[PDB]
């Protein structure tokens, strides 16, 4: 988690990609808890967290979505995330 | 890809724009998700993760599935299913009892 | 040169390290030659190409930095240049406080963001351990050293011996990669293609083809290829990670010092 | 007049006037209110500012359609603008194509890098519409990046009559406000601007933007007051001719 946070900050502030504008950068740097949410929400549902908690015990976890939602519930119980985060994840817009 | 495209042709600006904008689009999508406004009518945190996955896949695939059922995907994850009891001190297993 | 917005410079070492390239860098821009080679054919070829004015575009761009070097550093003839293997002791711990003032603030912000969630992480793992193996008699999971060490990951990473060399090398690699990528992408005005950083103790020149480091306290010079930059950077980053993670884990605290 | 001007200022003026001429935004402003020789400035202008201004004018031209058809986000705006420009041919495309046919202009845009050798086999008089379309593709993205990076956009509102110039300025402000509403992804709840005049459009759009600012102090950190407008009593074409004549006098 610590290295993910550091890498997100590096990618958003000190990278050679010229397409990263300023509005995105200060939107993530100034909105409260946004970097924490980005580093903590699992990647299967939108976030940038790629390590499931059950991956520390078994190699094959099944399908990623169930593990991601179980991890989100565990985060909510541990006060790492709020319930509104789960509601937003459930009500996000679909692709095409 | 660039070398082979130079050798054979067929590349164009509007094709590689998709590759060059990838990370920015990812950040924009996450930011769009994060400032959504939601209500507390449904208590999703009290459901099982399998049911949550089923509901999420029903919501996100609605433009193709409609109301139809998607099966053969969801399996439980180990850390939610299991309950371990270390038996010691001449006491019966609480779950077994 | 090709122009595209999807071409990125290499971030890690994937090629071998060849003595001939470093020796050629020494012999192109007129400097004393520290290397002695088994087969010095490339040096002879480069010297003859210099004599007949037959240097390539990149070679000429490398060559014309000697004018800047002579203009800036007045006493250039009394520096001694050191070969690749002999300079590793000084390159492995290279600290230039003047140049690394950008990564420091980003890493401080990262430390703050992580520090605001250690209690939640501890509670999460305590709940998981209590649910996975529940013992009726005591066995309070809170007073576990491995769990207790969660609240000091950022502190251990920051208060590490290899933090400052990592910051310096990361800054150098970032600058060099920025210039190399600036070669490929669309440009509208042509300007200087190098980066010069002057300090009371260090002199740093970054070019898409080389890095020159001069220390004036003892008058020593280091001329390195872009491959050596990536090699040094990821070696120092590996040492940093190893040291911090061995410090945190109770099972590897002896291996830390060893 | 322009005696106090330096070389950079006159070059910038030449490039901005060329951008204003290529995309006939002035006649568009006039309808809102109810020269064949073009080579020499293209050989003596600045590419970067010209492309940025051209992208700004292109996105300003389609602002009302982008507001009516609720399109939000930089990617979707670029997609729709390019789709419309590719399908329905314009006259600005023809003007740009005729200008780029000259070998020296083609060489300039070839050496700058916008006309990429990889993306297709193109030479002078080989193709015209494709070259103009590629220029537009790069200009749109460049302007969007510059605007999102907080860089001001400056244009010239030139007319002999004062009130006509003021009306043109007001119409441009209205279109720019509509574009800013579209780019902030807050245009879905905007008031309907159908069959309505430009003054009331400006008033209503400003009120809506003020209300959204009242909701959150930063509307997703998108710049607003980046417009820099300089007005001259003479016309745009006269300004371009005058600037290029002083450039000729100083011997480049
Ligand atoms: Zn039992």
């Amino acid at each position: 988690i610590f290295k993910n946070i550091q890498q997100l900050y590096i990618a958003l502030g000190m990278n050679i990609n010229p397409t990263i504008t300023q509005n995105i950068k200060d939107q993530y740097f100034k909105n409260s808890n946004w970097m924490q949410y980005a580093s903590l929400i699992p990647a299967s549902v939108g976030g940038f967290n790629y390590m499931a908690m059950s991956r520390c015990f078994v190699r094959n976890i099944g399908d990623p979505s169930v593990a991601a939602l179980a991890d989100i519930k565990r985060f909510i119980k541990a006060n790492l995330l709020d319930r509104s985060v789960l509601y937003r994840i459930m009500n996000q817009e679909p692709g095409e | 890809l660039i070398r082979v495209g130079i050798n054979r042709g067929g590349l164009t600006y509007s094709l590689l724009r998709k590759i060059s904008n990838y990370d920015l689009v990812q950040y924009e999508t996450l930011s769009r998700t994060l400032r959504l406004i939601v209500s507390d009518k449904i208590r999703y945190e009290d459901m099982c993760s399998v049911d949550l996955a089923i509901a999420l896949r029903q919501k996100m695939w609605i433009h193709l599935s409609g109301g139809r059922m998607i099966s053969g995907l969801e399996t439980p994850d180990p850390l939610e299913l299991l309950s371990g009891v270390v038996i010691t001190g001449s006491e019966h297993c609480k779950i077994c009892y | 040169g090709t122009v595209s917005d999807i071409l990125y410079p290499e971030c890690h070492l994937n090629s071998p390290i060849v003595k001939g390239k470093i020796a050629q860098l020494h012999t192109i821009m007129s400097l004393p030659q520290p290397y002695d080679m088994d087969d010095d054919s490339i040096l002879v070829i480069t010297r003859q190409k210099i004599k007949l004015n037959k240097l390539d575009k990149r070679q000429r761009s490398i060559r014309r930095l000697k004018l800047i070097l002579t203009e800036k550093v007045n006493d250039l003839g009394k520096y001694t240049f050191i070969r690749y293997p002999e300079m590793s002791k000084e390159m492995f711990k290279l600290y230039i406080p003047g140049i690394n003032s950008k990564v420091t603030e980003l890493l401080l912000k990262a430390d703050r963001t992580y520090s605001q969630m250690t209690d939640g992480l501890r509670d999460l793992w305590i709940n998981v351990l209590s649910k996975l193996a529940s013992k009726n008699d005591g066995s309070n999971y809170d007073l576990n050293e491995e769990i207790n060490n969660i609240s000091k990951v950022h502190t251990t990473y920051k208060s590490d011996k290899w933090y400052n060399p990592f910051k310096t090398w990361f800054t150098i690699k970032y600058d060099m990669r920025r210039l190399q990528k600036a070669r490929n992408e669309i440009t509208f005005n042509v300007g200087k293609d190098y980066n010069l950083l002057e300090d009371q103790k260090n002199f740093l020149l970054i070019h898409p083809e080389l890095v020159l480091i001069l220390d004036k306290q003892n008058y020593n010079g280091y001329l390195i290829t872009p491959e050596l930059v990536l090699m040094y950077c990821d070696v120092v980053e590996g040492r940093w990670n190893i040291s911090a993670c061995a410090k945190l884990d109770p099972k590897l605290q002896s291996m830390y010092q060893k | 007049d322009m005696n106090y001007w330096d070389d950079t200022d006159i070059i910038h003026a030449i490039s901005i006037c060329t951008a204003i001429t290529i995309a006939d935004t002035m006649s568009q402003l006039d309808r809102d209110n109810l020269i064949n020789s073009l080579i020499t400035e293209f050989l003596t202008l600045d590419i970067l500012v010209f492309l940025k201004t051209f992208g700004g004018l292109l996105v300003n031209q389609f602002a009302y359609t982008l507001y009516s058809l609720k399109i939000e986000g930089r990617d979707l705006i670029w997609d729709y603008i390019m789709r419309t420009l590719r399908d329905t041919s314009h006259s600005i495309l023809k003007v740009l194509s005729n200008a780029l046919s000259h070998p020296k202009v083609f060489k300039r845009f070839w050496d700058c890098g916008v006309l990429n050798p990889i993306y297709g086999p193109n030479t002078a008089s080989q193709d015209q519409i494709k070259l103009a379309l590629s220029i537009c593709e790069y200009a749109l993205d460049l302007f969007m990046r510059e605007w999102l990076n907080g860089v001001s956009l400056e244009i010239y509102i030139c007319d002999s009559d004062m009130e006509v110039a003021n009306d043109r300025k007001q119409a441009f402000i209205s279109r720019h406000l509509s574009f800013v509403c579209c780019l902030a992804e807050i245009a879905s709840f905007g008031p309907n601007l159908l069959n309505l005049t430009y003054l009331e459009r400006l008033d209503l759009l400003k009120q809506y933007l003020e209300l959204n600012i009242k909701e959150d102090p930063t509307l997703k950190y998108v710049q607003i007051s980046g417009l820099l407008i300089k007005s001259f009593p003479s016309t745009v074409t006269y300004v371009r001719k005058t600037a290029i004549k002083y450039l000729r006098i100083r011997g480049i």
